[PDB]
RNA sequence: AAGGUAAGUAU
RNA sequence: AAGG
């Protein structure tokens, strides 16, 4: 009767929790949205970087 | 320069993979994933009803320069349609 | 697309797709043949699909599920057809089908002069047919009969026809010719 | 009540929200003169020292503040409602809405338990935990 | 920041993405 | 932790003002402030 | 609490009509409370059984001072054997609700 | 048949003392992997079966759990049948004139 | 005569007496009128109609309103008939049949709505020549005799049950005052102006409230001993 | 054959309708 | 439990460790509170299960989830038809089956409980005689309704509370309505349809039979009934929940 | 009429 | 990915 509770993984780009094995991760990573933020923060480091 | 409705010819081939197994690895695109494709739309959809529902959707229809207004019939052509249909059987 | 079309106008009051109930709309909205094969279809489309008809009949099974003839009731109700186009379907004498497809929409939207204008004289046809009863099951009938539930039935292929003015009632104020049976 | 910090428009409330990172924003919104809020405010005020390690309240008047009345459905004389790294926390509480608190508590151990139960949650990654405590009912004998 | 004013066309809503919620239909204006 | 304190002597003040069933001379209703 | 009360009243409990009554009440408002601590809405029929098993089989050991009648149809089992699966019931003959 | 030098320290001591073992049996070998959740499953494999949805109409869906995808090898696919005619000069020798 | 008319007699007496010592003078006011100060404003016309027509486009009316406030956060999963029956379109889910809910109140109107929709299709009825007239006045009898069947309003506001309870007993009255003789038992009384005065009646102040509640749903906008320390 | 039972069916079918309109006049004519 | 008796923990810790007892109370009673008779209602389909919740019994819900995790449902039905193909394979040449295929299915099917396919598909050398549709205890078959060439095998799973944990009646009604309506689709009108009662451990069959077919699935369920390893990590698992 | 919403990520 |  414990509970074992399931491994979580916080995507940072997303700023989102997804489960924690490959299915959900990969799916994750493959999407749209995932693609769009990894985009958006290299340009912003890019960015951050040139105005520093 | 949105074109009127026009009906699809040709039927989908919903059923064409059926019990068909596909090996899909990280490298594989979208293109040859499992389910459903448009190349039109660039979507994949897993489902027959859903890629029915999207190939009736409104961006689908857009992205082939077309709209969703169905052009209203005019009398000489459906009796022509009607007397084509009667000579052909 | 699922809206009725802008040049539509109302019919008796509501929107012409309104004459049937909304969850047999929506249960037609979902069908794989309303998707497949009636996603744009002008009169000619629907004059093209019509003779490929095998049954008449509203919905069978224990799940709500449309036959083609509803659907293509439903997609005429989407998109109107001028009243000359829906007497060249009851002119129709080749394909018993699209008569009857023809005939239930001049019910369905129809004046109820037209409803005994242009079905009355229809009752000339007693060609057998096939219809699919609720349970999926199909019957043997003929056109007359269909003729008749229609002028008398309120509820054919599961669609609750408008109110129609009786026969005599309409005799009565002299502007309906009474009618004259071949027999 | 009145000795806890106030929000005096939307954007501060964002920024509340948005500011903490590791603690549970506890925003009570509802009037400084509502019996009800005067109540659950109390009972915050009891609480705010201890539980400042793990989160942070403020109070929200809805009507100096209605940016969020639509929003969160303020339509009620006090609402509790809980913010973890910018993600409202949803708590079943068993009364049938999981989005908030909407009455006055009367034990600061019970305000501090939910606020925990929040806390752990929230950490681990969950959108909504289980209060300890049912209120199905009143427990009236 | 307490004290500070809010920034001239803010919408305190989508500012931080936050998302309302539905209980009920008979509660708000519509 | 808590509000500094002419914060408390503003809330105290909006309170009053809203409250004329303890503060005051005239009496509103609970929430109402005119009076 | 309940024997406590009986056993020193055992006999002065009987022609005392106002505490029969109350006994059942009281017996009735805690069952309530572990039916509302089961689930919030409470049940159209709740059997008997769940609260006056024995502790030793998995209930709760109910001492009742009350009359509780156990419909039929929660006295009847079935189990299968291998020739197929057989029915059974207690109280057969068509006997009155136990 | 294994080597000792790949046993641990506190496998041989199991070994010296009275401590046995024991292989799981085929059984518990399969309780094992139904106990546990896949190992690091992953969805290389589609399938596309006729189905239904939640209002039940017929649909074809594309799915990539790895459930109800083990393959039964029967003993008339003609995978098995190839190596089973294979090597079948053994009953050519031995026979019942 | 039966128990049960003979308890109806008691209960009439006791609705009688409980009215007649409940009675306070009216306080007075100033002569305020809805429909006068309805024709004043320019939103308003006023005709003349056959009472029956009027019923129609009430029903329609409410109908309308009732829709309006069904879909109002965009719920389509919800539909409405034309008898004021709130049926869902599917198989809800849990959180659909959750966000779908509505207050007594809503309910109340909607029943309200369908008790008259009720009367106002037997009027038609008898109008289109499918009824006759004391087909008509049985009809009508026993839609106020039989609110409780008909619709599902004490659900919503139990104290209907009053306003049920005295139906039920005007019924017995005048079914016994009226199957007597050489009448017998069966459909065919009539006499609807009891149950109908009820009605009307439990209206009367059935309106401020539902006037209330949607006055507030349909806008833009929507002591000491306890807390004296 | 097929031709025969179509016409005999049709028959019939005009028979019935025939029938209909006789029972749709006296509904009127009796009431 | 008893471990964590004696260990520094807050309030809410403590207090979420007192409901054990209520949960293994109420998971011991379930399929006595979990009734639509007990609770009138709607019901609501536990996800990855095929248990039907008729009211919110958080209490036996959280319990039911353990029992049933990493996907212990579609284990079950995948283990069980697995043994019946096995069962089949041995018996192609008796039974004389020219091929038996397990069909590709969806991952959800036993889950799906509106409707259902075929799961094992049987192919004969020559067409079978099937006989009219019976109970899998039943005996007095006919063996002459029609003849066939495929045939199908449908295995069911259920958690049958207290009320509804008829087996039997269970079997007909599925039986009769997948093979009449118009969602199951089946490769052929002869099959049978097995339904397995975890929460009761009863198992039964109905549906047509060919020669042969009833004598050895009979025996055949009982040993995969007494030996299941999927239904025995089921076992277990109820067993550690109740202590 | 409720106290019966899993929280998601993808499309 | 589709719906107003
Ligand atoms: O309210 P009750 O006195 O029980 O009336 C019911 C019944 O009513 P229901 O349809 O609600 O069951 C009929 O009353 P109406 O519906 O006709 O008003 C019926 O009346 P008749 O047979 O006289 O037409 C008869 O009432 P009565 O006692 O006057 O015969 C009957 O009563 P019982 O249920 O007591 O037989």
């Amino acid at each position: 009767d414990y509970w074992k509770s399931q491994p979580k993984k916080f995507c940072d780009y997303c700023k989102c929790w997804i489960a924690d094995n490959r299915p959900s991760v990969e799916f994750h990573e493959r999407g749209k949205n995932h693609k769009e933020n990894v985009a958006k923060r290299i340009s912003e480091i890019k960015q951050k970087s040139l105005d520093k | 320069k949105r074109e009127l409705l026009r009906h699809r010819d040709y039927k989908v081939d919903l059923e064409s993979k059926l019990g068909k197994t596909i090996v899909i690895t990280k490298t594989t695109p979208q293109s040859e994933m499992g389910g459903y494709y448009c190349n039109v739309c660039d979507c994949v959809v897993k489902d027959s009803i859903n890629f029915l529902d999207h190939i009736n959707g409104k961006k689908h229809q857009r992205n082939l320069g077309m709209s969703m207004r169905v052009e209203r019939s005019t009398l000489d052509q459906v009796k022509k349609r009607f007397e084509v249909n009667k000579k052909k059987m | 697309a699922n809206r009725t079309v802008k040049d539509a106008h109302s019919i008796h009051g509501t929107n012409p797709q309104y004459l049937v109930e909304k969850i047999i709309r929506t249960r037609i909205y979902e069908s794989k043949y309303w998707k497949e094969e009636c996603f744009g279809l002008t009169a000619e489309l629907v004059v093209d699909k019509a003779m490929e008809l095998r049954f008449v009949g509203g919905v069978y099974g224990g799940n709500i599920k449309p036959t083609p003839f509803l659907c293509l009731t439903l997609k005429m109700l989407q998109i109107q057809p001028e009243k000359d186009i829906i007497v060249e379907f009851i002119k129709n004498e080749d394909f018993k089908y699209v008569r009857m497809l023809g005939a239930l929409y001049m019910r369905l939207t129809g004046t109820a002069i037209d409803c005994y204008k242009y079905l009355e004289p229809l009752y000339n046809d007693y060609r057998k047919i096939k219809s699919q009863n609720r349970n999926g099951e199909f019957e043997l009938m003929h056109v007359d009969e269909f003729i008749d539930e229609l002028l008398h039935s309120e509820r054919v292929c599961d669609i609750i026809l408008p109110r129609l003015q009786k026969r005599y009632v309409l005799e009565e104020a002299e502007q309906l010719e009474p009618r004259v049976s071949a027999l | 009540s009145y000795m806890l910090p106030h929000l005096h428009n939307g954007w501060q409330v964002d920024q509340a929200i948005l500011s903490e990172e590791d603690r549970v924003v506890v925003i009570r919104f509802g009037h400084d003169w509502d019996p009800t809020c005067m109540k659950m405010d109390e009972v915050l005020y009891s609480i705010a020292e201890k539980v400042k390690n793990f989160a942070v309240i403020y109070l929200v008047d809805i009507t100096e503040v209605p940016d969020f009345n639509k929003m969160y459905e303020l339509y009620d004389p006090c609402t509790v409602m809980f913010f973890f790294r910018n993600k409202h926390i949803m708590i079943d509480l068993g009364t049938g809405n999981n989005n908030k608190i909407n009455w006055a508590m009367e034990d600061k151990q019970e305000m501090v338990d939910i606020i925990e139960t929040v806390y752990r949650g929230a950490r681990k990654g969950r959108g909504l935990v289980v209060s300890p405590k049912d209120y199905s009912t009143k427990y009236r004998y | 920041f307490l004290g500070m004013p809010a920034p001239l066309g803010y919408v305190p809503g989508l500012g931080r993405g936050a998302t309302g919620f539905t209980t009920r239909s008979d509660i708000g204006p519509a | 932790v808590y509000a500094p304190g002419l914060d408390i002597e503003s809330s105290l003040k909006q309170l009053a003002e809203r409250r004329t069933d303890i503060f005051g001379v005239e009496e509103t209703a609970i929430g109402k402030k005119i009076g | 609490a309940l024997i406590g009360l009986m056993t020193y009243f055992r006999e002065a409990v009987v022609n005392t009509q106002e505490l029969l009554d109350l006994l059942v009440k009281c017996e009735n408002k805690i069952q309530t409370r572990i039916k509302i601590g089961l689930n919030s809405k409470m049940p159209s029929r709740f059997p008997p059984v769940v609260f006056y098993t024995p502790k030793e089989l998995g209930g709760l050991g109910m001492l009742s001072m009350g009359h509780v009648l156990i419909p039929q149809s929660d006295l009847r089992w079935s189990k299968q054997t291998d020739v197929g699966i057989t029915h059974f019931r207690s109280g057969m003959s068509h006997e009155e609700d136990q | 048949n294994v080597n000792v030098a790949s046993l641990t320290q506190s496998e041989i001591r199991d070994i010296i003392l009275g401590m046995e073992i024991s292989a799981p049996s085929q059984q518990r070998q399969q309780i094992a992997e139904i106990e546990k959740q896949t190992k690091e499953q992953s969805q290389l494999t589609a399938t596309q079966t006729r189905t239904v949805n939640k209002h039940g109409d017929e649909i074809i869906t594309s799915t990539t759990s790895n459930y109800e995808t083990q393959t039964f090898s029967s003993k008339t696919e003609w995978r098995v049948r190839a190596i089973s005619a294979a090597n079948l000069h053994l009953r050519t020798n031995h026979i019942y004139v | 005569q039966p128990v049960k008319v003979r308890v109806s007699y008691q209960k009439l007496l006791k609705y009688y007496v409980l009215n007649a010592l409940k009675h306070r003078p009216p306080k007075a006011q100033k002569k305020r009128y809805l429909f006068r100060s309805f024709k004043a404003t320019k939103f308003f016309q006023s005709t003349k109609l056959d009472w029956v027509e009027v019923g129609l486009q009430v029903c329609r009316q409410g109908y309308n309103m009732l829709n309006l406030l069904i879909h109002r956060k965009n719920l389509n999963y919800l539909h409405l008939d034309y008898n004021f029956n709130l049926k869902p379109v599917k198989t809800l889910t849990t959180k659909e049949r959750k966000k779908s809910r509505f207050g007594n109140a809503f309910h109340l109107c909607r029943e309200v709505l369908r008790l008259t929709k009720l009367v106002v299709d037997s009027h038609v009825q008898y109008r289109l020549g499918n009824v006759d007239a004391f087909q008509l006045a049985d009809g009508l009898q026993y839609i106020f005799a039989h609110v409780g069947q008909l619709t599902g309003m004490y659900r919503y506001k139990y104290k209907l049950m009053r306003q049920i309870r005295m139906c039920k007993d005007l019924k017995h009255l005048i079914y016994y005052r009226f199957n007597t003789g050489p009448v017998g038992k069966g459909p065919g009384c009539g006499f609807w102006a009891a149950g109908w005065r009820v009605w009307l009646f439990f209206m009367r102040g059935i309106t401020p409230l539902l006037e209330r509640w949607l006055g507030n749903l349909l806008a833009r906008q929507f002591r000491v001993e306890s807390h004296f320390d | 054959e097929n031709d025969e039972e179509e016409y005999e069916a049709w028959k019939v079918r005009e028979l019935k309708r025939i029938k209909r309109d006789r029972e749709d006049r006296e509904a009127l004519e009796k009431e | 439990e008893e471990s964590m008796k004696w260990k520094k923990l807050t309030n809410a810790q403590r207090s979420g460790l007192n409901q054990i007892p209520n949960r293994r109370f109420t998971l011991w009673w379930s399929p006595t509170i979990n009734r639509a008779n007990v609770y009138v209602g709607f019901q609501v389909q536990l996800d990855l299960t095929g248990i039907f919740m008729h009211g919110k019994i958080p209490t036996l819900k959280i319990s039911l989830i353990q029992i049933f995790r990493a996907h212990l449902w579609q284990k079950i039905h995948e283990s069980i038809v697995m043994d019946l193909c096995q069962v089949f394979d041995q018996e192609l040449d008796a039974l004389e089956i020219e091929t038996v295929q397990k069909e590709t299915i969806h991952p959800r099917k036993s889950y799906k409980m509106n409707s259902s396919c075929a799961d094992i598909l049987l192919f004969a050398s020559y067409k079978w005689n099937v006989s009219r549709p019976s109970l899998l205890a039943d005996s007095k078959d006919v063996m002459d309704s029609t003849t066939t060439q495929k045939y199908w095998i449908d295995i069911q799973l259920r958690w049958g509370d207290y009320d509804s944990h008829d087996i039997e009646r269970y079997a007909r009604a599925k039986f009769l309505d997948y093979t009449t309506d118009n969602m199951s689709i089946y490769p052929s009108p002869t099959g049978v349809l097995i339904a397995i009662d975890l929460a009761y451990n009863l198992h039964s069959a109905y549906g047509n039979w060919f020669p042969g077919s009833k004598p050895l699935i009979q025996q055949a369920m009982a040993k995969i009934m007494k030996a299941n390893p999927a239904l025995y990590v089921l076992r277990e698992r109820i067993r550690k929940g109740l202590q």
